[PDB]
């Protein structure tokens, strides 16, 4: 069990901690959240009493370091920062405990919830898309755009997102123009998994990330990307059997999870319609489409 | 964007464009089998491929082969289409390739789209218009062509004749437009109207008759007359 120490609360702020959050008062003693669980990425994340706009958090592991949040007055917003000093730095926690001015990570134990929607989410990987080297952890806010939202413009600020595109020559072999417009099974299979992506680990990694950044976030150009990832392999003939066993699964509990209020802006309709109901693969997510018709059945 | 009423009059400019119509491509009869289900039987069909500013057509012929064992045909026909489109704009000199090309029909933008990725600088676009080139097998002589065919040809035709010697291209296109509107509303009246007269002839190298200056008006106000006839007809206006 971690712990990410908070040096102060100078402004009125909503914290979340993954899927939980918390109101923390103008100068309240607020000094940070322990029982932080070991094993998954995490992210901590910020909205200002003053500023229901721009969502903002913090990417990050604590098998990689140390890491505490700091306001920041000249900036305007919550720093994460990593403390190298080991001893200075459990120093300050033990102290905040002993203070008692901690919330605990206040996990259920029989909820999976976490697990589930960060399965394949890697820090490595997280930081091949928020490219900023010289930090362990990973800032990510609702305004950043994707790189393929920029080709259509500070690169330092962007989402850097695996490019799916269905009319492209990359997703599109000269001569067989309608077999790959129509059945994506090539793009998917060869292009991204084979080419690009490596495994499908890696795949599901970048779509959860995507999800989760336009949850928390709602970062608009990860959510066109969750869309992309999942269109392109519902849009697919042929998928390894256990790739479509998992992507239900990892579908259902991003469904679970979804804001029921949000659901308006985070779900394509167009997309998911196609998914359920028309793709190739319209008989391969049950539980995601239980799951769909029994929350939202408007928008289908 | 969409091709309409208002930005009709790029038609006429000199940036190359073309209309592209597939509505003939995919071409069949209805028939009854001995055991009483019904079948169809594909009879060759045609991409109508049309310069407006300068009339020239490119009649691509498809021969009912091109359906031999596939699946899906009204889909198929689509992308045969663009691919005929495709290989069609690949054959021309640089400088006689599109700017743009507009689809009558908006399922094809898609497999257009698709086909022309090399062309990313050809604009595929839809259209609002209403536009009758369904009614070109109307046509006698493109008809004739189009049904003897017995392999895939490409056919290139002036569909204005020599029109331009004497009106302008936006002047062509209404009439154009305004035939083949009249040939779709009512053809056995259209083509009465065009032939009732033994003395006007089509020349060999033509598709319409050789009115005269004079004759033209009274052609095209019989076919104005004859549109609004029967939309009265339709609506029981």
């Amino acid at each position: 069990m971690n712990t990410v120490p908070f040096t102060s609360a100078p402004i009125e702020v909503t914290i979340g901690i993954d899927q939980y959050s918390f109101n923390v008062k103008e100068n309240q003693p607020f000094h940070g959240i322990k029982d932080i669980p070991i094993g998954h990425v995490h992210v901590i994340h910020f909205q200002h009493a003053d500023n229901s706009s721009m969502r903002y958090g913090y990417w990050f592991d604590c098998r990689m370091g140390n890491f505490y949040i700091q306001y920041d007055p000249k900036d305007g917003l919550y720093k994460m920062m990593e403390e190298r000093d080991g001893a200075k730095f459990e120093n300050i926690v033990h102290n905040f405990k002993e203070r008692q001015m901690m919330v605990s990570y206040p996990k259920i134990d029989e909820d999976d919830t976490w697990y589930n929607l960060t399965e394949f989410v890697q820090m490595d990987k997280i930081r091949k898309i928020v490219r900023k080297d010289e930090n362990q952890f990973s800032y990510v806010d609702s305004s950043m755009t994707t790189v393929q939202e920029n080709e259509l413009s500070d690169p330092a600020h962007s989402l850097n997102y695996t490019v799916i595109n269905f009319k492209s020559r990359e997703a599109i072999r000269p001569g067989h123009e309608m077999e790959d417009f129509l059945d994506k099974s090539y793009y998917l299979n060869t292009v991204m998994l084979q080419g690009i992506f490596k495994n499908s680990s890696n795949y599901f990694g970048e779509l959860q990330f995507a999800f989760l950044n336009a949850m928390f976030f709602g970062n608009y150009g990860s959510s066109l990307q969750w869309h992309a990832m999942i269109e392109l392999i519902c849009s697919s003939a042929t998928v390894p059997k256990h790739m479509l066993d998992k992507l239900d699964e990892i579908l259902y509990y991003q469904i679970k999870t979804l804001p029921e209020q949000y659901s308006d802006i985070l779900l394509n309709e167009r997309v998911w319609n196609i998914c359920l109901y028309s793709s190739f693969q319209k008989n391969s997510l049950h539980n995601t489409e239980k799951i769909m018709e029994n929350k939202y059945p408007e928008l289908l | 964007g969409a091709m309409n009423s208002s930005n009709y009059a790029e038609l006429f400019n000199n940036d190359i464009k073309l209309f592209v119509d597939d509505t003939n491509v995919y071409r069949v009869t209805v028939h009854k089998t001995f055991e009483g289900n019904v079948a169809t039987k594909a009879i060759n069909g045609c991409i109508f491929t049309l310069n407006p500013k300068t009339g020239h057509l490119f009649l691509k012929i498809i021969h009912t082969s091109v359906w031999a064992g596939q699946k899906r045909l009204s889909q198929l026909a689509k992308w045969k289409t663009a691919e005929e489109v495709s290989a069609l704009v690949r054959s021309l000199p640089k400088e006689e390739q599109p700017k743009q090309i507009i689809v009558t029909r908006k399922a094809m933008l898609d497999p257009l789209e698709v086909h022309m990725l090399d062309f990313p600088n050809i604009a595929i676009r839809p259209t609002e218009l209403r536009l009758p080139f369904s009614a070109a097998m109307s046509i006698d002589k493109l008809s004739d062509v189009v049904m003897k065919a017995t392999e895939p040809q490409m056919v290139l035709f002036n569909i204005y004749d020599d029109w331009l010697d004497r009106i302008s291209s936006y002047t062509a296109f209404s009439r154009l437009t305004l035939l083949l509107r009249a040939l779709k509303t009512n053809e056995e009246s259209a083509k009465m109207i065009l032939l009732s007269d033994p003395t006007i002839t089509i020349k060999s190298y033509h598709l319409w008759p050789s009115f005269t200056d004079e004759q033209w008006i009274t052609i095209e106000s019989q076919m104005r007359d004859l549109i609004l006839t029967e939309y009265g007809r339709k609506y029981n206006v």
